[PDB]
């Protein structure tokens, strides 16, 4: 690995992550976007599923 | 699911179990998705 080397050569870090489901309850999740709080409305409630 | 479910309650009776109620609060659960079927308490010895 030199600094004047070609695209093709120059180094690249690589990371793959790998995604499975197995049977077990799911832990890894995603951030939940959690929508501003209004009050004293007649609104569609989501609380924790 | 691994559910435990825990309680603290302060006595002072010597021997048995105390007479009463005591709900036990859920404190953890676990995503562990395995078998089990067997289980073992572990201690602590003393030393000297
Ligand atoms: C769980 O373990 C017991 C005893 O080892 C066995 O009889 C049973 O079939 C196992 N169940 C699963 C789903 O592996």
């Amino acid at each position: 690995f030199q600094p004047t080397n070609g695209v093709g050569y120059q180094p690249y870090r690589v990371v793959v992550l790998s995604f499975e489901l197995l049977h077990a309850p799911a832990t890894v999740c995603g951030p939940k976007k959690s929508t501003n709080l209004v009050k004293n409305k007649c609104v569609n409630f989501n609380f924790n599923g | 699911y691994f559910k435990i479910y825990s309680k603290h309650t302060p006595i002072n009776l010597v021997r048995d179990l105390p007479q009463g109620f005591s709900a036990l609060e859920p404190l953890v659960d676990l995503p562990i998705g395995i078998n089990i079927t067997r289980f073992q308490t572990l201690l602590a010895l003393h030393r000297s």
